[PDB]
């Protein structure tokens, strides 16, 4: 079936790679990390956050509505 | 599936429609034997001296 | 049409395929008409292709992204498999059209 | 012309001690190994 | 409408804080001297205080300390027996029928899991020992219920179990409202959760662990993949 | 010569699943969810097995038995506390898997996604019925409701739900038929895990550029072996805390009491990974209209390939997909909140509006956005 | 002037079995000093509160 | 001599607080409307539940450091 | 085309194994057992999980539970001889296979 040696054709293609034992398995982790993180989070926060805050609205405004219906009536007493 | 929406697909249905009629009653009748409907088998003539 | 047109540049900015270099063609999903056309391009087409899909998995794989200045512009884009695609699906919905007789 | 091509350089992934260029990998391959292998080793040791 | 408990900084709240054995002694003579009249711990036996508050000769003495039904003898009837540490702690009623005949048609729930069973736990039992009050003015209460704001419905059938001066206990700390609630209710919070102080324990040494390991095992994946997220990929077509 | 791994039966099946695999270079964290799912099954088999060493399924010793459990062996809270919150690992990352499939359009591998339905669907029976195991008043009352549900299905719901209950109503005979099921079913879950992979290796793994990898393939084995590694001690990270820091947490206090059937406890909700489920059930007034809308809340999936319109697979290139997927997945915990919650006057209608707009995202307008997509991009 | 990582793979990290050799000794050591690191953490964060610490109280 | 608990103290020691005092005040004007009455139905539980929250938060808070 | 048998995964196994298999044609009785001995197991499986739907493993209840399958349950009596006879039938149908397999120098595999 499906083997390493036939999967796709491809032609003209090199691939330089380092051994193990002559590379940092963590080079510039924080300097190059750290920005990217924020690289990433700016692109995919306006496509995420806005549902969970539209949620954590409609959560809070259902709690207080709860909370209020179960609070008393003083017009059910005026008589 | 508009592949199927031609004039030979509804010949194939017509070709087909008797056998598949023939394995619907073979169900049917499989099921009220299986469960003993007794809603259907009171008809039967036989059948229904059961119960 | 040109409020068209800039909405159109805007969604090709926002889905960010140009980001790594890709064009739109390489992110069409391979079914068998679009097997059929990848099959049927030129040798060199085919290769570039290659090349730009497997430099795109490279940069996500390490959740980087191409250089602000080599991102695929929307004006230069080519759809170069979109003809091949064409013919095949016309190909298709013939020899269906035939079936349907 | 597979003689214009040359390998990229690799120093900004290169260990501290690899890097020189004029220095022989081998006065420093048992230090590197060693490293890896005695993260691994203490890896073992606590699963 | 209800009434939710307040948290109370109890010793134990803490993410690595274990039980006061201490509070646990306390609250278990208060548990033997007060609530054990009409309240059932049938998961816990005698034996189950041997390593937690109470040495083994002290736990033989409790047991000792009440009779317990044996099984039938030569002649085929039961009898009674001193009791031994192999024993669980005595059921105050035969049967549930009994107990709410003998309490007002309220049957009075098992305390070995009251702490697991209830929202708020001990927070929730000390609220509702300390809590008991007169009804406000518009709460007209049957015969035989006690107002308590915590309680659902707020009609409770178990009149105020302690007091001041309710047991004297031994270790000699002040019997206090407060003092004895707080220390059955550690007490009841220790039966529901024998396992607490020990699990507490292996929280603590995982933790420790984890913190060692998944550096470790991270790295180690790193070393694995620097050869991939260094590679340097070149098209030369001729 | 030969290699022994290339050429031995079981050697070639091993190596060619988990060792020689060509599996794409870039695909990301969602894709140890699978292998993870894997783990937490072994776990629930192995925990499992030793809960069935000390359980009785009687309804004279079944809470009786747990607590022997949970009292006197040694280390039995451990495992009890393992089982119980591996059900719920098992279905977080049931959920993160059945996402990272919908996100990144893996539901084109047809059969890999049947198969994945009816894993789900097995999975969450075994859960229903290991929940209502112990026998507390969650588990009788649970059952119950659950259980009544078949009854609004029309001129056999009676007979078929006293068929399962082995009776009249949840009692002996229900909870020993749970205890034989819920054995069983793991080990019918395993083998349908083994078709799984047998459907996906066919074609091998997606990846969240969503274009075919085949340029870019790397053996399973020296990456994705430590990877999966990884990822399981992370998961086991998790799960211990809730094991050594709030084993009950996601319970419910109310099934430490033993089963009483006359007297419901004050709230009778199912366990939090059916919650939104039942959210919708409790949507439609209907009886039959609910368990119809409960069972098409899981059989969307089948749809979802079907549904598929736009001409890229993957949403990571879909920007209003992905907003749409994120409405939906909020949509979702709205859902579980809300089932959650009790039947009131603003969780009714927060219900209703948010059961339909799950049903018009994932039929309406996910379709009909990825064609405005599909225009956009001038295809 | 080999460093110590280098003594170390010399000595026990080139040969498997040594590495595993060594790698059970380390997790024999290291069972004993964590647990006893543990045990002296977890006791000093209860100090006061365990039965160990109060069982002299009530022992004869 | 008579062993004064600590609860009595700290609940008089909210009882003098801001939350406390307005609570206690809105539950005396609920007790005078409801004694008015003659066969109102209406009930001050809401208003004593406002108020033992208020004061059983600050007792949560002060109570436990006299307890030994 | 294809044909579906033959190529589907699963239908490719099942081929493989029970539909296309190269089988000696000379087989006498003595290669059923084999067979025999899966239905012997699936039975066991079978009616094994039936009396787990009303066997309790307590000592206070497991005789108990034993005798209500044998009085009470509906057909539990046929159950229940089906499970301990076939027992005996999967033991009868292992020796049998295990002396064929020595007799016919079926070890070599
Ligand atoms: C006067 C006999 C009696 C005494 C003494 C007693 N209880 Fe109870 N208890 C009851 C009864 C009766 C109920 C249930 C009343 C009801 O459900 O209306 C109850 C209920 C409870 C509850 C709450 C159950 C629930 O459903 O909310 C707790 C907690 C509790 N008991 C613990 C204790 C503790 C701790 C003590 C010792 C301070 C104690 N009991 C002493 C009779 C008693
Ligand atoms: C996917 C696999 C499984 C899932 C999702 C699952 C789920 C559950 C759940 C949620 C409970 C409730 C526990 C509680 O609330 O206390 C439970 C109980 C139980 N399960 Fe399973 N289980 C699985 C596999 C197994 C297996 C394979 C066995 C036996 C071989 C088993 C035996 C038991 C027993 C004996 C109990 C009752 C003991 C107890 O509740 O503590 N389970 N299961
Ligand atoms: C017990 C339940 C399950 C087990 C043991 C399981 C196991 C796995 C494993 C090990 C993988 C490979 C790793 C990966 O690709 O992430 C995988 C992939 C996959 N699973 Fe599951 N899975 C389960 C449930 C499901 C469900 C509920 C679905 C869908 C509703 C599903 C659909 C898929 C798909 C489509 C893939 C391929 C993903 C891709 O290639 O992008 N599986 N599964
Ligand atoms: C190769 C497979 C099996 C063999 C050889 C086997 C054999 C036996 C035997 C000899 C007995 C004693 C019956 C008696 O003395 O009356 C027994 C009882 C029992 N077996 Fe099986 N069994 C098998 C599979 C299973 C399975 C798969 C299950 C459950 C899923 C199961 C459940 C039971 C139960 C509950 C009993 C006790 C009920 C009774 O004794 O009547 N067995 N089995």
């Amino acid at each position: 079936g499906r083997e390493f040696g036939h999967l796709t054709r491809m032609r003209h293609v090199i691939t330089y790679s380092l051994s193990p034992f002559e590379q940092r398995a963590f080079p510039h982790y924080f300097t190059k990390g750290i920005p990217n993180v924020l690289r990433r989070t700016r692109a995919c926060i306006l496509r995420v956050a806005p549902p969970f805050v539209v949620f954590y609205l409609v959560y809070t405004w259902g709690t207080q509505e709860f909370e209020k219906s179960k609070r008393k009536n003083p017009a059910a007493y005026e008589n | 599936l508009s592949r199927f929406l031609g004039p030979r697909y509804r010949e194939l249905a017509r070709n087909w429609i008797p056998t598949a009629s023939m394995w619907g009653a073979v169900g049917a009748v499989g099921l009220v034997w299986a469960t003993d409907w007794r809603l259907i088998l009171d008809w039967v003539p036989y059948i229904n001296g059961k119960f | 049409s040109k409020w068209l047109e800039g909405i159109r540049k805007w969604y090709y900015n926002a889905a960010g395929f140009n980001k790594l270099g890709l064009m739109r063609d390489d992110t069409i999903y391979e079914d068998d008409d679009v097997k059929e056309a990848i099959r049927r391009l030129p040798e060199n087409l085919y290769n570039d292709r290659v090349f730009r899909i497997k430099r795109a998995l490279d940069l996500t794989m390490r959740q980087q992204i191409l250089p602000k200045e080599q991102w695929t512009k929307y004006e230069e884009d080519k759809f170069y498999l979109e003809p091949y695609l064409k013919e095949v699906i016309r190909e298709r919905k013939e020899r269906e059209e035939w079936a349907k007789k | 012309s597979h003689t214009d091509i040359r390998v990229p350089d690799f120093s900004d992934y290169r260990r501290a001690e690899v890097l020189d260029s004029t220095k022989s990998s081998k006065e420093s391959s048992d230090a590197r190994k060693g490293f890896s292998y005695l993260i691994t080793a203490t890896t073992t040791v606590g699963v | 409408l209800e009434l939710h408990a307040p948290s109370y900084p109890w010793s134990h709240r803490g993410l690595l804080s274990s039980l006061d054995h201490t509070s646990i002694r306390r609250g278990f003579q208060v548990y033997k001297q007060v609530c054990s009249s009409c309240h059932s711990m049938d998961y816990v036996a005698y034996r189950h205080l041997v390593g937690v508050c109470y040495t083994e000769e002290e736990a033989k003495a409790l047991a000792e300390e009440v009779e317990v039904q044996d099984g039938p003898n030569e002649d085929g009837e039961m009898f009674m027996r001193p009791g031994k540490l192999s024993d669980y702690f005595p059921k105050p009623y035969p049967n549930p029928e009994a107990a709410r005949a003998a309490n007002n048609g309220a049957l009075p729930p098992d305390l070995s899991y009251i702490v697991r069973a209830r929202h708020g736990g001990e927070d929730y039992v000390f609220s509702l020992l300390t809590g008991y009050c007169e009804p406000p003015t518009g709460v007209s209460l049957r015969e035989g219920l006690y107002f308590n704001p915590y309680f659902p419905g707020q009609a409770i059938a178990m009149a105020p179990p302690i007091y001041n001066e309710v047991l004297e206990f031994d270790d000699g700390t002040p019997a206090t409202m407060s003092q004895v609630a707080k220390d059955v209710c550690t007490f009841l919070r220790w039966a529901s959760e024998p396992e607490h102080d020990h699990r507490k324990r292996m929280g603590l040494k995982m933790l420790m662990m984890m913190g060692l390991l998944l550096p470790l095992v991270y790295a180690m994946k790193r070393h694995k993949w620097s050869v991939l997220k260094s590679r340097k990929l070149a098209y030369r077509p001729p | 010569m030969t290699n022994i791994r290339k050429s031995h039966p079981l050697m070639k099946i091993i190596n060619n699943a988990f060792i020689d695999l060509p599996a794409p270079s870039n695909i990301s964290s969602w894709w140890n969810f699978g292998s993870l799912l894997g783990i937490c099954l072994i776990l629930q088999i192995l925990t499992g097995l030793f809960l069935a060493m000390h359980y009785t399924s009687d309804t004279t010793t079944a809470f009786s038995s747990v607590t022997h459990i949970c009292r006197d062996v040694n280390y039995g809270w451990v495992i009890r506390y393992l089982h119980a919150n591996g059900a719920s690992m098992f279905f977080i990352c049931l959920f993160i898997h059945v996402g990272r499939g919908l996100y990144y359009g893996s539901y084109m591998f047809l059969e890999t996604w049947n198969i994945g339905v009816v894993l789900l669907f097995t999975v969450m029976a075994t859960a229903f019925m290991g929940y209502v195991l112990p026998w507390g008043q969650m588990s009788f009352w649970g059952a119950t409701v659950i259980t009544n549900l078949l009854s609004a299905i029309p001129y056999i719901g009676t007979d078929l739900v006293e068929w399962i209950w082995g009776g009249f109503s949840v009692d002996k005979a229900t909870l020993t038929r749970f205890f034989a099921f819920h054995f069983i079913l793991p080990f019918i879950i395993t083998a349908l895990a083994a078709v799984h992979l047998l459907f996906l290796h066919e074609t091998g793994s997606n990846n969240p550029t969503g274009i075919s990898s085949d340029m870019d393939k790397i053996p399973f084995h020296p990456y994705y072996t430590i990877k999966d590694i990884l990822g399981a001690l992370f998961m086991m990270l998790i799960l211990l805390i809730l094991v050594l820091f709030s084993p009950d947490l996601l319970g419910d206090p109310d099934n430490y009491t033993p089963a009483n059937p006359l007297n419901t406890p004050p709230h009778i909700k199912p366990e939090w990974y059916f919650l939104f489920a039942y959210a919708i059930l409790r949507s439609i007034p209907n009886k039959l209209g609910g368990v119809l809308a409960l069972v098409a809340s899981i059989l969307i999936l089948i749809l979802m390939p079907m549904l598929h319109t736009s001409k890229q697979r993957s949403m990571m290139f879909r920007p209003l997909s992905q907003c749409l997927f994120w409405m939906l997945v909020a949509d979702l915990i709205t859902l579980t909140w809300i089932g959650g919650q009790p039947v009131e006057h603003p969780f009714i209608i927060i219900g209703q509006l948010a059961s339909i707009l799950y049903f018009l995202i994932i039929l309406v307008l996910m379709p009909i956005t990825s064609i405005i997509e599909n225009n956009l991009l001038k295809w | 002037a080999p460093t110590l990582t280098a003594r170390l793979y010399s000595l026990l990290f080139r040969r498997t079995s040594t590495f595993a050799l060594t790698i059970a000794v380390g997790a024999l050591f290291f069972e004993r000093a964590f647990d006893q690191g543990a045990d002296a953490i977890y006791e000093h964060i209860n100090q006061g509160k365990l039965w160990k610490h109060i069982k002299h109280k009530y022992e004869n | 001599e008579e062993l004064v608990d600590p609860l009595t103290t700290v609940r008089e020691q909210c009882e003098q607080i801001e939350k406390c005092i307005k609570a206690r005040e809105r539950l005396e004007l609920c007790d005078q409307r409801v004694s008015s009455r003659s066969q109102t139905e209406e009930d001050c539980t809401e208003e004593l539940f406002d108020f033992l929250h208020a004061r059983d938060h600050c007792v949560a808070h002060k109570l436990f450091n006299s307890l030994k």
